């Protein structure tokens, strides 16, 4: 297969069987028999020729994997060598998280088109996830600014955590 | 500020202790630039006297280059010595007064509190 089916789900297709009632012929049915003979088959011949060439000299490319490194929380102040690797790792994860929100958004848009006029109901699992990730993405990376960095991300989290532990502490005193 | 230095021999271009420092290399980038300056002085010498700039007085152009490189070599030798002295005094003074230069207490970023100013 081309893409992993789990990452991009698709419910099974149900094509209703044709059931003609009129005596006239269906023009599309004959066109489908003329398109699949003068377009589909000739194109398949060229591809099969091209596909055979590729199999003769197969060669591979690998998906680079990055070894984990200490995060910004484990780096001494004004320690560039330790802060450099931690900062670079943070930037890579920021890029990955950007694409995750793109995967979820892509799934959400697909549901709206696939489900047609009933999209407002059948698209409930996707929309819940989309709101789930977007809330998480907003907290991790938002209002940081153009000169964003791991330090500002750490500071923002510590601002949220303090305002949460204080809220939790004083809730019991209500 | 480095005048009454304790280890000092006054009115000496290169004291004895400078000989324990590596000499500037004859391929030093600074020394090539000084030589290039000599060559430029040669061309200007031809120009102001209305002589062919590139060809006239090749013997004269050779002594412009050599004199600049010769003088430049010794100035660079003294330049690197005066910076070696500054570091030598700086480090000795730090040892003599450890209380004034303590080893900074290092705290990770996980604990040090830095305020966050959002950009919105
Ligand atoms: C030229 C100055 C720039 C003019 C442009 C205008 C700038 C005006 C604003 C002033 C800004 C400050 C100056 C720029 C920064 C330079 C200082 C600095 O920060 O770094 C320290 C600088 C270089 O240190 P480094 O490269 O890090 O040392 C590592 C290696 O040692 C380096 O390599 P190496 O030592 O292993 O091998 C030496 C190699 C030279 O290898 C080099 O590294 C030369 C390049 C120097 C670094 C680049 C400087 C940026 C300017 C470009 C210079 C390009 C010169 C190419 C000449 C091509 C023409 C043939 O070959 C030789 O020179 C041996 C002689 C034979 O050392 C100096 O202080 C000297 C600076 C003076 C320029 C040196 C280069 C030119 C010497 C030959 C004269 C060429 C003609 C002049 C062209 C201009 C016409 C008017
Ligand atoms: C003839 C002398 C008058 C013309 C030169 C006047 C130029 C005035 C500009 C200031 C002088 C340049 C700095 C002096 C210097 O570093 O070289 C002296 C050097 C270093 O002297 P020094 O490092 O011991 O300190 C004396 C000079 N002051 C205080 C200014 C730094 O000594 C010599 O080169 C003398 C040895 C060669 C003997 C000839
Ligand atoms: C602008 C640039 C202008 C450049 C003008 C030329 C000035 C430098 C000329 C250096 C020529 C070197 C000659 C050879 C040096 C040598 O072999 O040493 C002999 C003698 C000093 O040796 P001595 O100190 O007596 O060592 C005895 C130790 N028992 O040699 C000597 O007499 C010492 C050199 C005398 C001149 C002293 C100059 C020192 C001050 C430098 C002024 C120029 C600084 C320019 C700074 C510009 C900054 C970009």
């Amino acid at each position: 297969d081309s893409w992993d089916k789990d990452v991009y789900p698709e419910p099974p297709r149900r094509t209703p069987a044709p059931s003609p009632q009129t005596s006239l012929p269906n023009p599309i049915t004959y066109l489908t028999k003329a398109f699949d003979l003068l377009v589909d088959r000739p194109v398949t011949l060229v591809r099969e020729f091209i596909e055979r060439q590729h199999a003769k000299n197969k060669y591979y490319y690998y998906h680079r994997e990055f070894r984990r490194v200490p995060d910004i929380t484990e780096c001494q102040e004004k320690d560039v060598l330790c802060m450099f690797e931690a900062e670079m790792q943070w930037r890579r994860d920021y890029k990955v998280d950007q694409e995750i929100v793109n995967i979820i958004q892509e799934r959400l848009k697909a549901c709206q088109q696939r489900e047609g006029e009933s999209h407002r109901q059948n698209c409930a699992k996707e929309l819940e996830q989309f709101t789930q990730v977007v809330k998480a993405y907003q907290d991790r990376y938002h209002d940081l600014g153009a000169h964003y960095s791991a330090r500002k991300c750490l500071a923002k989290q510590k601002q949220r955590m303090l305002a949460e532990r204080k809220a939790a502490k004083e809730a019991a005193a209500a | 500020m480095m005048t009454g230095r304790q280890g000092r021999a006054t009115f000496q271009f290169l004291p004895d202790e400078a000989r324990s420092l590596p000499p500037p290399k004859l391929t030093d980038p600074r020394l090539a630039f000084v030589g290039f300056l000599g060559y430029c002085s040669g061309l200007i010498d031809n120009a102001i006297r209305r002589r062919p700039v590139l060809l006239a007085g090749l013997h004269r152009q050779l002594l412009y280059i050599t004199s600049f490189v010769f003088v430049g070599y010794y100035l660079l030798k003294r330049q690197d010595y005066m910076y070696a002295v500054r570091d030598h005094d700086m480090f000795s003074y730090i040892k003599s007064h450890p209380e004034d230069f303590p080893e900074k207490d290092k705290k990770t970023y996980g604990e040090v509190f830095e305020e966050f100013h959002p950009v919105r």
